[PDB]
């Protein structure tokens, strides 16, 4: 359970955007072209957010930087939303896997 | 006639102005920059950002 | 030993808060409101000192033509003391000082290396009451400009047009201004020749009043455009506490961090009792005069302190400050929509929290049309995925009842904006109840104990005790959606049967009343016969519950409020006789007119009011059978600043002109002047300009 991954920083531009439009809040938006695009730039984005990764494989890091944890056996980033308090201590910041 | 009037009016000022506080040189932009540069306003600008 | 400050103090010649007891005198320069200084008992002991230091002056200028360095600038600059610390203290007239300075001036005119720093000392003096001569001519100005004004205004009064002030205003600004034949032009020249000097701290106080002598209408327009504040003719002390508790208020902004924490707690509660402004009282002739008179610039300044530059978030010193500025900013915009309107473009800060900056808006929008209605797409679906994510917030739920609900029926273009919360939540909130509803939740509510437990805050029921936002938004007229809201809802029939089992007031009150909406909403609605056979079931289980409560000698509220809402519905449509809806039969018409005349009975019985007995008597019988000056100032400084235009020709022309005037008949001597134009007097500004960062 415990084991821990290290990684580096991971861009994400384009795929905050496909959630954000992929989510029909009133309007109930969708495109044939706009949406297609706009998921294809994120499937590029993820793609050349993957061959980075092992660019940077052999590197050390120094206290200051980013360094986002990895879940092993999960394959699950675990991440802090700020909108979301914790469910037992309210007043906190509650931390989730994504 | 707005823009007119008021630059009319501003001009009148202005010679009332000019002969109340009053072989003059020649000006152009190219003289007045090498000018103060040459009395120092680059140090100004360079010191001051 | 003479102006130790004991009948006196220093007084700035500038002071605001003018009043209408000495603007109707249209004088010049030699008498004023007050003809003079402090009363003649200490006049007669200065009057003999004060011809010594004239004619020393005059003097000076008579026989030191050229300098002098020989002990004699050692008398100048204790007498030029002397004459500094007596004009700060105001035992001048207008007259005088204008005197003192026209022959001042000329004592300097007549004309890197080390040099004396006792001269450097007199010329400091004098520069400084140069600087002070040039805010004394503002108020004479500002004062002859407003004395003319009422002098124009009363002569055309139409109270107790326009046109004939506008012709005037222009002539006075080409007259008082320019287009003469007040130093003159030698004003300038020695401006000038101090400028081109050493390096002192000397030059930035002759270059700060050279700046200060041109620019000068845009500044007395300024400066005219914020003393209007005028006060019902008393200001013995009205505005002063206001100004030096703003003062006081200037202090504890930046940086609390503690001698000025402990003020502001004290402050912030003289400042909203001095808001309130007995609230008690009719709120118009005493709220409403005092109201305009902190609207001189005083919003931003708590908005400031609630801008938290501190972020200390945990159990501490926030929230003794926090809660009473929120309590201040809510006195301040009980009003009007005039306080409404300004602060309606700072809906950016109360945006997240939801707990003590959401009372802000809760409170602010009370019963305005005009703004509530302007709401775009980003404020209220903020909160749609507010609601979730952080709870069920009582105080914040009453906030959407207000801004869109109804007063009545609100309008129909923001039920887009208010019910699209619904399918956008893909929680759910607003669900209506579970099983073990009867009474494992309404047990504790108010079987238990009254008042409410310490102020309203069960967190499971007041948020569907809330549901008359639901109930009336499109029951009123609206015919957006009948079939969208009706699928998610409650299913009206269903949920009678449940409320019968266990009758709980307030509950009750809002099925009744959210029932009373959904029948009286339109007539397009498709199913109505078996809404209607069900409803008397209802309405007579309810009319033997009113009956109940009729026994009760005026020792109840919520039966008082439950019958008038009732009355509504006895008011609402008529009944049918149709195949269904049996026509009031002898199961149905016994009990819709024995049983209603002694609910009216009890309230005509009582002390309840006539407006809602009559519905009453009305449905049962029926249904049985069956100070300019204000905008003045406003248009005087509009038509003031009408004229900005010119001004930049007239200044920007004159200060380019005058910055490429180093040598033109200066002294037009030889000695005094390849000093003075080499290309060194911008070289020597520029220099200083660099050395003033610090």
């Amino acid at each position: 359970d415990c084991l821990f991954k290290l990684c580096p920083m991971n861009r994400y531009s384009a795929q905050k955007q496909f959630w954000k439009a992929a989510k029909p809040g009133a309007n109930s938006t969708t495109d044939a072209v706009l949406l297609n695009k706009l998921h294809h730039a994120a499937d590029l984005e993820k793609k050349q957010n993957e061959t980075e990764n092992r660019k940077l494989l052999g590197t050390v890091i120094q206290y200051g930087n980013v360094i986002q944890l990895l879940h092993l056996k999960s394959n699950k980033y675990l991440t802090v939303n700020k909108r979301l308090p914790a469910l037992l201590e309210k007043n906190a910041m509650r931390v989730t896997l994504d | 006639l707005r823009q007119l009037e008021d630059h009319k009016r501003g001009e009148a000022l202005r010679q009332i102005l000019v002969n109340r506080y009053y072989s003059r040189g020649e000006m152009s932009l190219a003289e007045v920059q090498c000018h103060l540069d040459k009395e120092g306003a680059s140090n100004l600008v360079i010191d001051l950002i | 030993m003479h102006v130790d400050r004991d009948p006196q103090e220093q007084v700035t010649p500038v002071k605001y808060a003018r009043l209408w007891s000495e603007i109707p005198s249209e004088i010049a320069i030699d008498d004023y409101d007050s003809s003079g200084a402090s009363k003649d008992e200490i006049k007669e002991r200065f009057a003999q000192t004060m011809e010594f230091v004239e004619e020393y002056l005059r003097d000076v200028v008579c026989q030191r033509f050229p300098f002098s360095d020989k002990e004699k600038n050692k008398l100048t600059f204790e007498v030029v003391n002397l004459a500094r610390n007596l004009i700060y203290f105001g035992f001048y007239n207008f007259s005088d000082l204008l005197r003192l300075t026209k022959i001042l001036l000329a004592i300097l005119d007549c004309v890197p290396e080390k040099e004396d720093i006792m001269v450097m000392d007199t010329k400091l003096k004098i520069i400084e009451i140069l600087q002070f001569i040039l805010n004394v001519r503002l108020d004479y100005r500002i004062s002859c400009l407003l004395c003319i004004f009422k002098r124009e205004f009363d002569e055309s009064n139409s109270q107790s047009p326009g046109a004939l002030d506008f012709e005037h205003i222009e002539e006075q600004a080409e007259g008082i201004f320019g287009g003469s034949e007040h130093g003159g032009r030698t004003f300038l020249r020695v401006l000038l020749h101090l400028t081109m000097h050493d390096y002192p701290p000397l030059v930035s106080g002759a270059l700060q009043l050279l700046f200060r002598h041109f620019s000068q209408r845009q500044e007395v327009l300024q400066a005219f455009k914020q003393v209007q504040l005028l006060v019902t003719s008393q200001d013995v002390d009205n505005y002063k506490q206001i100004k030096q508790d703003l003062d006081q208020l200037r202090s504890i902004v930046e940086k609390s961090e503690s001698y000025n924490y402990r003020v502001v707690k004290e402050i912030l509660i003289r400042l909203s009792k001095l808001c309130v402004q007995e609230s008690a009282s009719v709120r118009k002739s005493r709220k409403q005069q005092q109201r305009l008179l902190r609207n001189m610039g005083a919003h931003a300044v708590v908005l400031e302190l609630l801008q938290i530059p501190y972020e200390k978030a945990e159990d501490t010193k926030m929230q003794e400050i926090m809660r009473l500025a929120h309590e201040f900013l809510q006195n301040f915009c009980a009003g009007n929509q005039q306080n409404q309107a300004l602060l309606h473009k700072h809906i950016n800060l109360f945006l997240n929290p939801g707990i003590l900056e959401a009372v802000t808006m809760q409170h602010i929008f009370m019963n305005n049309f005009q703004l509530c209605s302007e709401i775009n797409e980003r404020v209220v679906q903020h909160f749609v995925h507010c609601i979730e994510t952080h709870g069920r917030n009582v105080q914040y739920i009453k906030f959407l009842q207000t801004i869109v609900k109804a007063e009545g029926k609100f309008i129909k273009k923001c039920q887009d904006m208010v019910m699209a919360e619904l399918v956008n939540s893909g929680e759910d909130v607003l669900v209506f109840y579970n099983d073990r509803a009867s009474f494992q939740t309404l047990i504790q509510m108010m079987r238990s104990e009254r008042d409410r437990m310490d102020e309203n805050s069960p967190l499971f029921m007041y948020h569907i005790h809330l549901v008359e936002l639901l109930a009336v938004c499109t029951e009123g007229k609206n015919v957006y959606t009948e079939i969208k809201c009706n699928s998610l809802l409650p299913l009206d029939d269903i949920v009678r049967v449940v409320t019968h089992e266990d009758c709980i007031p307030e509950v009750k009150i809002a099925y009744i009343n959210f029932l009373n909406h959904c029948y009286v909403d339109t007539e397009v609605e498709m199913k109505e016969i078996y809404t209607s056979n069900h409803m008397w079931k209802l309405f007579e289980n309810f009319l033997v519950d009113i009956c109940r409560a009729c026994n009760n000698t005026s020792d109840r509220k919520h039966a008082d409020s439950v019958l008038e809402k009732y009355v509504t519905e006895i008011v609402m449509s008529i009944v049918t006789t149709f195949f269904s809806s049996p026509f009031s039969d002898q199961s149905t018409t016994l009990q819709t007119r024995q049983p209603v005349f002694v609910q009216l009975l009890q309230g005509v019985f009582r002390v309840y009011h006539c407006n809602w007995l009559m519905p009453s008597q009305k449905a049962s019988v029926e249904s049985c059978i069956r100070r300019n000056i204000i905008e003045r100032l406003q248009d005087i400084v509009s038509a003031l600043e009408d004229r900005l235009r010119p001004l930049v020709q007239a200044e920007l022309s004159v200060l380019v002109d005058v910055l490429h005037r180093p040598e033109l008949l200066f002294p037009e001597n030889t000695d005094a002047r390849r000093k003075c134009e080499s290309g060194g007097f911008i070289c020597k500004l520029i220099k200083h300009t660099k050395q003033l960062l610090e």
